[PDB]
């Protein structure tokens, strides 16, 4: 309309209000509203950034933080225009503003702002968005706010191509350790995605998220009645057992494996499967490590799951298995014999997944070297797990295989092509 | 010494040369976890290795009426 473009432009703050009320509810509309339609017209998006500055107006900052908010969900393009307007830094104040709506419009604009990408991310951070949003926390501020304020939190330390700057974010770990004692499901969930972000690098980031004390509370949340609270958390757990022996025992120290072992038999598919990744992650630990989940009787269920579930969760099945048998003892790899786990991995070199039957192979390697242990404990010169390993894939494929002829034949036959043709 | 470096990462094969310059074993421990890598391993034996150890919503929300 150009009664909205004239009140807006207009000189009266009655106008003024009304006309971007209007402006709002057409980006608030609920199918993909008009956004190129409204950022085209000109000096519009600057004026909406003008009225953020006006700080004895409540209701006109609240309407054009709510504009731009929306402007700032969808596209890049259409985010780009915001953050070139200059609305950032802008924002980054209103975070420190006498009024509550406004306050966490702004915090829900940079939110959006910072979910744009990695680039869009870092300026935020560059703006020193970081001590007013975490200044919001400390005060007893309704739930939506808190909500608000965690989301864009978890937006901050989001993206891992590259990741945030680790020393502009870490200064919110003293704040996400507190908020896992909130009941509020929406809070704890998006407070576990951030820690999960944060813990997801090398092993100084898990240490300064140990630090904060977060692991308890994590481990408890894996027994969450909401998948959406024991997914992030999990993620985050199965972060931090990628850690040295010390950090993941932090873990183990906390009870995780009964809680994971219960999260093995879960009808969701993606927490089954993260479970089973969970775990790989510890049986890559010590030996110390390798018994106690043995201990839980997890082994039973990974082997269960290695033979009758969908790909991708039998692929970390697999990791687990086989970890386990590159760091055990022969005896803890006779007890994986025992509850049957050389047949499954055998199965696993048929597929046509060349990183399973890596993960395969070197599994059913180690449980060799070991076998020759037993071989000379024994005196006989005859490893176990010859037979074992000739039953489960069959005697065609072992004297396949026992051939040079057929080795050299592949060998070539790989070079020639790979030189001639190109690596694929 | 070695093998106690070694045990957290799976030999996927020999030298792949795509994958960069060889690394030390002293090296090893800063390989991003995911990434795969060519160590000397001794000798003239350059292998490539990964960790063991292995890394893993709506990110923007539009207010409605």
């Amino acid at each position: 309309t150009s009664d909205m473009i004239e009140m807006i432009f207009s000189k009266s703050p009655e106008q003024q209000l009304s006309a971007t009320q209007k402006f709002r509810k057409l980006l608030s509309k609920e199918p993909n509203p008009p956004i190129d339609e409204v950022i085209s017209t000109p000096g519009v998006v600057a004026r909406f950034v003008e009225f953020l500055k006006r700080k004895e107006n409540c209701t006109l900052q609240f309407e054009s933080a709510w504009v731009l908010t929306n402007i700032a969900s969808g596209n890049s393009l259409q985010t780009r225009i915001v953050i070139q307007a200059g609305a950032v830094p802008i924002f980054i104040e209103l975070l420190s503003s006498e009024f509550e709506d406004v306050q966490e419009q702004a915090v829900w604009a940079l939110g959006n702002i910072a979910g744009d990408s990695t680039m869009c991310r870092d300026y935020v951070l560059d703006c020193n968005i970081l001590p007013p949003l975490l200044q919001l926390f400390s005060k007893q501020n309704r739930l939506t706010m808190t909500r608000n304020a965690v989301w864009a939190l978890s937006n901050l330390c989001r993206g891992k191509s590259p990741p945030p700057e680790f020393a502009k974010v870490s200064p919110c770990l003293n704040v996400l350790s507190w908020l896992l004692f909130v009941s509020d499901t929406d809070v704890l969930a998006d407070a576990c995605w951030a820690l999960s972000y944060l813990s997801d690098g090398p092993n100084d980031k898990i240490q300064a998220v140990i630090d904060a004390g977060v692991c308890r509370r994590l481990v408890e949340l894996l027994m969450h009645n909401d998948y959406k609270v024991v997914s992030p958390a999990l993620r985050a757990v199965g972060n931090i057992v990628t850690g040295d022996d010390i950090q993941t025992q932090v873990i183990l120290n906390c009870s995780a494996l009964q809680s994971l072992l219960h999260l093995l038999s879960s009808p969701k598919e993606s927490i089954k499967k993260e479970a089973c990744w969970t775990i790989s992650n510890i049986t890559a630990g010590n030996r110390a490590q390798i018994q106690t989940v043995i201990d839980a009787n997890i082994f039973p269920a990974l082997i269960s799951i290695l033979q009758t579930a969908e790909f991708r969760t039998r692929k970390e099945a697999a990791w687990a298995i086989t970890n386990a048998t590159s760091g055990g003892s022969a005896e803890q790899i006779k007890y994986l014999v025992e509850l049957g786990c050389i047949k499954p991995l055998c199965d696993l070199l048929t597929v046509m997944d060349s990183k399973i039957v890596q993960v395969a192979l070197n599994g059913l390697e180690n449980i060799l070297r070991l076998g020759e242990q037993e071989a000379k404990r024994n005196g006989t010169g005859i490893n176990p797990y010859c037979a074992l390993i000739e039953e489960a894939y069959g005697l065609d494929k072992i004297e396949f295989l026992q051939s040079h002829e057929n080795q050299e034949i592949y060998q070539k036959a790989f070079d020639l092509i790979e030189h001639y043709f190109g690596t694929e | 010494v070695e093998s106690a470096v070694l045990r957290g990462f799976l030999i996927l094969g020999k030298e792949d040369r795509r994958y960069g310059p060889a690394l030390s074993i002293n090296e090893l421990s800063n390989l991003a976890k995911g990434e795969k890598a060519n160590v000397l391993i001794g000798q003239g034996d350059v292998v490539l290795v990964m960790k063991r150890k292995r890394d893993s919503t709506a990110t923007k929300r539009i207010r409605m009426a």
